[PDB]
């Protein structure tokens, strides 16, 4: 019953195992084309880059409203997978989002783990689609949500950042319709861990990763955590991402984008 | 089971074709007003709201295209002299082709660009376009940038880009002009391009947009109250 | 009862469903 | 060379047809398709997805974050209904903005046994029993437990599992019902009642919460595609 | 026997198609008079008397439908300026679809609703509709109510209904507008929708109506003397 | 591609014809028929029914 | 002498008697 | 003699089509072809030719 | 799927590609 | 040389000689 | 490649060469 989840060298087992939901029912695989014209072999670090990368820990409180990351943005800072992304031209990767959040039997509250392919976001100002590159990619710390929409009016200092609303999910859809994406619901009553396996979904067969972001992980508090009697309480939420079957091609010089 | 599910297949879900745009065209001398001797239209789907929200259920899609042109005309003066029948030239232009700049340029000679000479009064013209996506699918809702401002750039105004735009000029333009000459009277004409998809195969569904659109992007500005008011325990 | 179907064009994408 | 005759119905552009049309770009090479994951072959596999409904629509909290959760407490009455809504999947405001609703807006007729799901997101220690019922139309609306337990109902528990499943069957006089608020073809009623009081031990919060889902089984079908009302454009 | 009975079969008894309605359409500025920029028509058979009494021999029936549109036009001023040819848009609307409210709304974009762009001067348009009854037959002469006023209602104005009406809005509406712009002159046009049944199979015959009709119901008000005067023993 | 010729009699809407016509609502699913009692297959089984005539037509 | 009959449409209800 | 119907898309001169057309000069005798050297069968054998690029583009 | 091709004219040069 | 004859109508009296 | 020839008329002199 207990999941022995080992991809690569590291290993996340568990004291209690719950589920494993594969997105769209297709396990990640290599390029399987017998009539392909390039039959020469690219770089496939398939057993040398599958470490369970762990992002930074956010402190989930009562009035906090959500978090959102981008992939493969959340690996550019750390890991040798970050070095195999700046040097090469293009690649493909399959992800294992494994969100765990442990707490006692006396807490409550419901979470929601999402995985939106091509997760766009809304701007804030009246200038349409006007967003710089530094604010376009939070990296490893991730962005947050907001409760009500509060745009910008200052025309001298451009903010050029996102400001999504949580029950509009950034895109402009209702929250109650968001479950048609692949998802998994951390119900704190029964289980404490969750996992999602994501395959590579893109219009191309293979794409650059600097100027593109495939998946966006959105975490939404479905019911806020209430303790017995108090009003301020902090439990953590920790997200783990590992690539699977990743491969790259087309070496070039090192490219370092600015981050203001 | 005897319940024919085939009425709501994907080929039947996009079987009805809708409107995408309205393009003006006039015929007079070039005055100090807006010279409406010919009008260009940026080819996109996101210019109406019947079809944008109907296509944006789906992340990736590939499908062949079918167009339809409808031409109406009017007058501007009460007891106008009775003018003749007209010939409208819808000329397609891919990216890289030279943009026409007046009523009669050398680029209007349709040297290789495919065009349709249309006769007013007859049936609506009815042409078909195959799949012209350069990738394996069209890309609804692209995420990233076209360019990345690097560290060792000249300044910040060169490496800047636009959020969520694969191409500066998406898939070319149309061009509409009257073949006939200028007249002392003028005939205002409108053109309603229709659009019907065929052979549709989609992937990765996403929930539909509900707050109204605001420009070509994905953002929003107004009408932030999508639901109404209704009592909880009351039916 | 079936009907008669002929793709009248050498192009593939100019057919019907 | 052949004695043709114009049948009545020429030169009309019907918006729903499958005639031929000439190809604008001949001799073209199509980019071959690849295996994109998540291939939606048919529209009826979107209404078969577990989706959340919004329930609470008071003046204070409509169009806010908290309009999806339903507060059930310890100090609540043992003789009052918790939540009630008529089963009109495209005209009632507590279902029209669900993915099950947002497909049936595009249709006039529908059929099939849709299944509900609820999820109690409370503490581990608190237990209780909740009775959810169905009432076929033609009667008075159910108000209390004495007149609601007669129809099809499920005594749903909280201790062992934390998720109900209610396959609401297909009991209809007509074959296909409509998707509008019409009194002749009405769906029914849905009511939830406390079977017992929520037993909660001390040092545990009193305001538990409950979500609400909706789905559809494999016997689900629509017909007569139409255009919808939820989008708008005042331009 | 050599008497061909097949001239009076059911497919030949409804083979002749008749008229059902007359719909106006105008083209001017919206004045303080009746704004006839577009006219809606409730789809029913009981708007003429050739076809109502010909269908109401029979209690239950199912049959496929075929329509035909005929368009004529006129002028309103003696030495009017010679206006151009016109394009009429007949747009079908099922129930639940949004009712258009002006000359150019977003719902006129025919996003999914099937419509016909018609060109004046050409042949009459000629479309076919399959069987759209939700039961196993259409129901001529429904008896009961749509709603029943219960004992424990709020009052008597809520549970009240209308005698002999299955649906408030029977089977949708039509919508007709001119595509062309407003003009200083105006062109009054009339549209005569025709209707021809096919594939007719009926049940349970009933005697035909003989006193003249009075509204959409089955009642009567005037002309209560159906027979003439003639001597008994006199030929 | 074919030498057609307009025969005399084009573009006329005859009220009694059996030509083809395009379908406005394609791909549609027809509700299947059931066995309703009293299936009149032909109009000549209505005149074959025992019916009453009116006879006396005085002014009163 | 019979005649030639072809249902030219994939729809069923768009035929003739 | 045949129930035709004008499909949408008649009387339009599309610049890219392969319909038929009548012959203006019938019964004509074509001069037979000979073996001219250098028969380009396809456009892609012109980009496969070794050609010079210009590089230096100063003002002078 | 192939299509139907008939050269409708006795002339040779009045065909299509 | 004969020619091609098809009575295109189910009616009998709508033919030609 | 030959073509398709049908004399569509019962008259003889209304053909083509
Ligand atoms: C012979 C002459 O005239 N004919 C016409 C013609 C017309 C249009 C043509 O190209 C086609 C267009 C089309 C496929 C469009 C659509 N489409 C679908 C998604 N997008 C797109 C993507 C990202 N940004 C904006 C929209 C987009 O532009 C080609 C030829
Ligand atoms: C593509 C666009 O335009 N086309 C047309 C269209 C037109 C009509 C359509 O629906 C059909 C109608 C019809 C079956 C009508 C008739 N009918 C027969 C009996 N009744 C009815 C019943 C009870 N009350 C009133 C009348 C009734 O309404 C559908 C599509």
């Amino acid at each position: 019953r207990v999941l022995q989840l080992t991809i690569g060298n590291s290993t996340i087992t568990t004291q209690e195992a719950a589920n494993s939901v594969v997105a769209y029912g297709r396990w990640p695989e290599f390029i399987r084309d017998d009539e392909a014209n390039p039959v020469d072999q690219p770089t496939e670090p398939d057993v040398a880059t599958c470490r369970f990368y762990t992002l930074d820990t956010v402190m989930w409180g009562k009035e906090s409203k959500g978090w959102w990351w981008k992939l493969p943005d959340a690996l550019r800072d750390m890991g040798l997978f970050g070095q195999n992304m700046y040097y090469h031209y293009l690649g493909r990767s399959g992800y294992t989002v494994h969100v765990q959040c442990n707490a006692s039997k006396f807490h409550q509250g419901a979470l929601g783990v999402f995985a939106i392919p091509e997760y766009c976001l809304a701007g804030d100002s009246d200038k349409q689609r006007y967003t710089s590159y530094a604010n376009a990619n939070p990296g490893e710390k991730g962005g947050k949500f907001y409760s009500q929409f509060n745009r910008d009016t200052a025309v001298t200092s451009p903010k050029r950042e996102f400001c999504p609303v949580d029950y509009l999910l950034g895109c402009g859809v209702l929250l109650g319709n968001a479950f048609v994406y692949p998802h998994q619901i951390i119900n704190l009553r029964t289980n404490n861990s969750a996992t999602i396996v994501l395959p590579y979904v893109n219009a191309m067969a293979i794409d650059s990763m600097v100027k593109h972001n495939n998946w966006g992980i959105a975490i939404l508090p479905l019911s806020p955590l209430d303790f017995a009697q108090e009003s301020s309480v902090e439990i953590p939420i920790t997200v783990t991402i590992a690539p699977m079957c990743s491969e790259f091609n087309g070496l070039r010089n090192v490219t370092a984008p600015k981050f203001q | 089971q005897r319940r024919s599910r085939s009425e709501s297949t994907i080929e039947s879900f996009f079987a009805r074709g809708a409107c995408v745009a309205i393009i003006e065209v006039d015929n007079e001398e070039p005055t100090t007003r807006a010279q409406k001797l010919f009008a260009m239209w940026r080819i996109t789907y996101k210019d109406t709201v019947q079809l944008r929200r109907k296509l944006e259920f789906f992340t990736y899609s590939r499908f062949d295209m079918e167009l339809t042109f409808v031409v109406t005309a009017n007058f501007t003066n009460t007891n106008n002299g009775h003018a003749l029948n007209q010939v409208y030239q819808i000329m397609y232009i891919p990216p890289g082709a030279p943009t026409p700049k007046s009523w009669d340029d050398y680029t209007w000679q349709t040297s290789s660009n495919p065009s349709i000479f249309y006769t007013y009064g007859a049936a609506p013209a009815r042409i078909s376009v195959p799949y012209v996506g350069l990738a394996n699918a069209y890309s609804h809702f692209y995420d990233g940038f076209a360019k990345v401002p690097l560290k060792t750039d000249a300044n910040d105004q060169i490496g800047d880009s636009l959020y969520s735009a694969m191409t500066v000029d998406d898939f070319g333009v149309l061009a509409i002009r009257v073949v006939n000459d200028h007249n002392p009277t003028k005939v205002t004409s409108k053109v309603r391009i229709y659009m019907k998809p065929k052979h549709v195969r989609v992937w990765c569904p996403r929930p539909p947009r509900a707050v109204p659109y605001y420009g070509p992007g994905v953002d929003y500005k107004d009408n932030l109250n999508p639901l109404s008011e209704k009592g909880l325990t009351t039916y | 009862i079936n009907y008669t179907t002929i793709n009248y064009y050498k192009d593939s994408a100019s057919n019907a469903a | 060379g052949l004695p043709v005759l114009n049948t009545p119905g020429s030169n009309q552009y019907l918006t729903s047809d499958n005639y031929q049309s000439p190809c604008a770009i001949p001799e073209f090479d199509v980019t071959p398709p690849i295996d994109i994951p998540g291939e939606v072959k048919n529209m009826m596999e979107l209404a078969e997805i577990d989706t959340m409904i919004p329930l609470n629509l008071e003046n204070t909290k409509r169009n806010t974050m908290d309009m999806y959760r339903v507060t059930l407490s310890d100090s609540a009455d043992l003789s009052q209904p918790i939540l009630c809504f008529s089963l009109s999947p495209a005209s009632d405001p507590r279902l029209s903005h669900t993915m099950l609703g947002e497909v049936l807006n595009y249709y006039t007729h529908w059929a099939g046994s849709l299944k509900f799901t609820f999820l109690f997101c409370g503490s581990m220690m608190a237990t209780g029993k909740i009775l959810v019922a169905y009432a076929p139309p033609g009667a008075q609306p159910p108000t209390s437990r004495k007149e609601a337990m007669l129809g099809t109902h499920v005594i749903w528990d909280l201790g062992l599992q934390s998720s109900c499943t209610m396959v609401v069957p297909w009991i209809s006089n007509v074959t296909y019902r409509q998707t509008t608020q019409d009194s002749f073809t009405e769906g029914g009623y849905i009511s939830m009642f406390y079977q017992t009081r929520i037993v909660v031990p001390l040092s545990t919060p009193k305001s538990m919460s409950m979500l609400g889902f909706v789905s559809a089984c494999n016997d689900f079908s629509v017909r007569l595609l139409r255009d919808t009302t939820h989008i708008s454009q005042s331009a």
